[PDB]
């Protein structure tokens, strides 16, 4: 609606639906919606989970009217209801009329007068049941799509872009390093994997790799440091003869002026990735969720399509 | 003209009587036509338990089961038509052989429909190349089906038209370089030849049940559609 | 000592970590936890995660909140507690606000430890109830989503 729109702007027929997003919880959703923010029109108003329910009567009824309004008026813009958690996850289960005939709302705000169709529209819930309303009909939300956890072997590019997307027009890494070796189990084996690992693959272990570079040798043993005052061999008395307190009686010469020195390199205070590090990570795997839930949740999941 | 059911429910204490005595003044104020009512669970009447409880409100339910009522007694000049599907949240204090009769049940066409026809008559106004019709394969389709997801498989076809004049495009661009010195300038580029071209219909690729075929799951089909046939003839009568 | 009283919480960070005994390697990893992003820096000068909250729910009679003043003494960390439910008013529409304030203070106070004493008063079930969305969920979700969403980018409060 926007790329080639432009050059076969008859347009047709009816309006895009928008987004009937669903996957697994706790991923596959804002990582995607926040980058597609670079063309939806202006920064799209992500108002989301419980913020709609503001008080028993009418307010709510406000507010989501001024919101379609205040969204549209200017430009073409989205919005991110998410859960039906946050409207319409049933019939009744109501107290004053917070919810249901908001969801009444819903259902008369979506025709009309959009002002133009690239208001799209965007729900994302996880675990897709608990809807059982009538927006699913055709021309109010779109098609139903997954967002679930894949194979292992995504997981190389995920790490290699967490590694090399974060840029500041300098061509950094966020956990800079020389390849050791392939991802080898890292790829395709890490772990039981059945939660996802997640950041977890990389977040401490991170400080893990950062250990080896930073605690091991130098500073486990010594105050490493270079220029300025230094250390000297003074030698100018017994540190103990006449009494238990002569060492370090005497003070420095001279206050240091300035001094330059780089903050990071390869050669020093980088993260110096390795396979064996990752090795660490994975034995130290948190898996996100269990079978015990997944056997449920697999249910939830394939009886939202072809079956309600 | 019609009530917009779900707004206008003023909170403010003891206001929102005068929406309703407002509403049906307006409609009333012009002689001759209807006013569409939505669901009635735009009023949601539930008498008085696990929901508004008829306490802290009564205002718009305990006149409309009055006023519009002695004017629907009179019987002219102003009619309902409301869209009620979930009577089990309604009271049935109006719904009823006392006050607005008339259950009006039809349910959904089981496969045998003029409505795959006129679905054909209404994907027209945009062109089907072939001399054949093609309508009829739509029917490959199980039966207990014939939702406005009719006019959903119309509007993918049309997308996969679309699709398809898109990629057309985007060869043109990459042998752009025939006629331009760079495959460049596209936003120009299109306006400047316009050959005609214009997003015209392709609907012979019959793509609408190359859609159908996934079993688009925005149909209903459950078990929940046979609780509204059966409850239709056994309550809603 | 002036400046607590005058600006800072009362009560500050006034115990001999001697005498909080018994606890071992857990009191270790936890120690070592809030000491070395506190004083070895070189290692925690970045904008990754760096551990920045904590919770207990151990039962009573071990004693958490001698432990958490002790702590806050071993590094001399700014003090603030949140004694329960005194994040609740009157006033809907304004009630919040002691959340805001919550971190107003911290980030006044950049190296802070933030104790919420009793988290239950202000923690239910995120899933708390059909019924309606009173004040309680509404103050918890919108706590737990700002300390989720902010100061995780001005690190350093605890
Ligand atoms: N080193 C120690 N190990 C274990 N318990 C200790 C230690 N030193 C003191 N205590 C005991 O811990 C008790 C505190 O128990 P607890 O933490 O359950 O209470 P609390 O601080 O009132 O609880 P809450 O966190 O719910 O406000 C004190 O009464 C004290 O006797
Ligand atoms: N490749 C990835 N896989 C899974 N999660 C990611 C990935 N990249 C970022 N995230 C996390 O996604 C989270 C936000 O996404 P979202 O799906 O909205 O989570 P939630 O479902 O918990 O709200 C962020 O906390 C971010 O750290
Ligand atoms: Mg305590």
């Amino acid at each position: 609606p926007t790329k080639y729109e432009p050059i076969f702007v008859n347009c047709p027929l009816r309006l895009r639906s928008g987004i009937l997003l669903y996957g697994y919880p706790g991923c596959g959703k804002t990582l995607l919606a926040s980058a597609v923010a670079q063309q939806c029109g202006l920064n799209f108003i992500s108002v989301k989970g419980p913020e709609i329910l503001n008080k028993f009567i009418g307010a709510s009824e406000q507010n989501i009217r001024e919101l379609f309004e205040r969204a549209q008026s200017v430009k073409p813009c989205i919005l991110f209801f998410d859960e039906f958690d946050s409207i319409a996850p049933k019939r009744g289960h109501d107290s004053t009329g917070v919810t249901d005939r908001v969801v009444n709302q819903l259902l008369t705000q979506m025709d009309g007068a959009e002002g133009l169709d690239g208001v799209y529209i965007l729900a994302a819930t996880s675990r897709p049941d608990l809807i059982d309303s009538a927006l699913l009909r055709p021309g109010r939300l779109d098609k139903s799509v997954i967002c679930n956890i894949p194979t292992e072997s995504e997981r190389l590019d995920i790490l290699q872009a967490i590694v090399n997307s974060k840029d500041k027009d300098t061509g950094q890494k966020k956990f800079a390093l020389e390849k050791n070796a392939d991802l080898k189990l890292i790829a395709e084996k890490t772990a039981g994997f059945s939660g996802a690992d997640l950041q977890g693959l990389c977040y401490n272990a991170y400080l893990k790799s950062v250990h080896r570079w930073l605690s091991a040798a130098d500073q486990s043993e010594v105050v490493p440091g270079n220029d300025n005052i230094e250390y000297f061999s003074i030698n100018e008395h017994g540190r103990r003869e006449e009494n238990r307190l002569r060492l370090k009686t005497l003070l420095q010469q001279d206050v240091v002026h300035e001094t330059k020195t780089s903050t990071s390199a390869a050669s020093e205070l980088t993260a110096v990735v390795t396979i064996n590090d990752l090795l660490e990570a994975c034995q130290e795997t948190k898996p996100s969720i269990s079978t015990s839930e997944l056997v449920k949740l697999r249910g939830i999941y394939d009886r939202f399509q072809k079956d309600r | 003209f019609s009530v917009k059911g779900p707004e206008l429910l003023n909170m403010y204490i003891g206001e929102s009587e005068a929406n309703v005595r407002r509403v049906f003044q307006k409609a009333r104020e012009a002689k001759p036509c209807v006013i569409f009512f939505d669901q009635i669970d735009s009023v949601a009447p539930k008498r008085g338990n696990q929901g508004d409880s008829g306490g802290v409100m009564d205002r718009i339910v305990s006149q409309l089961l009055a006023e519009l009522d002695g004017m629907s007694t009179d019987a002219d000049g102003v009619f309902v038509i409301g869209a009620t599907n979930r009577p089990d949240l309604l009271d049935e204090a109006l719904l009823r052989p006392g006050r607005f009769d008339k259950l009006l049940y039809l349910g959904i066409p089981d496969t045998d429909t003029k409505q795959l026809n006129i679905l054909e008559a209404l994907t027209r106004k945009f062109v089907l190349d072939n001399d054949v019709k093609l309508i009829e394969l739509a029917k490959l389709c199980p039966f207990n089906y014939t939702g406005a997801d009719f006019y959903a498989l119309c509007s993918d076809a049309m997308l996969n038209a679309m699709s398809r004049i898109a990629r057309m495009v985007e060869k043109k661009v990459s042998q752009h370089n025939e006629l331009t010195g760079e495959n460049i300038s596209t936003r120009r580029w299109f306006d400047k030849i316009a050959t005609k071209e214009d997003t015209k219909v392709v609907v012979k690729m019959e793509d609408f049940l190359k859609a159908q075929e996934q079993l688009t799951p925005s149909v209903s089909r459950a078990e929940l559609n046979h609780y509204e046939a059966v409850r239709a003839n056994f309550e809603g009568a | 000592n002036e400046f607590s009283v005058s600006i800072g919480a009362p009560q500050i960070p006034n115990v001999t970590w001697d005498d909080i005994g018994g606890i071992d390697f857990v009191k270790g990893e936890i120690l070592d936890t809030i000491d070395m992003p506190l004083k070895h820096p070189e290692l925690f000068t970045s904008g990754m995660k760096k551990r920045s909250g904590i919770l207990f729910y151990g039962p009573p009679g071990t004693g958490k909140t001698l432990m958490a003043k002790a702590i806050a003494t071993n590094f001399s960390l700014n003090f603030f507690s949140v004694k329960g439910p005194e994040l609740l008013n009157m006033y809907i529409g304004e009630s919040e606000a002691n959340v805001r304030r919550v971190f107003q203070k911290a980030r006044e106070a950049k190296p802070c430890v933030i104790f919420f004493d009793q988290i239950d008063s202000v923690a239910p079930k995120r899933g708390n109830q059909g019924d309606s969305g009173g004040v309680m969920d509404r103050i918890v979700s919108q706590l737990l989503a700002e300390l989720d969403g902010m100061s995780t980018d001005a690190d350093g409060v605890f």
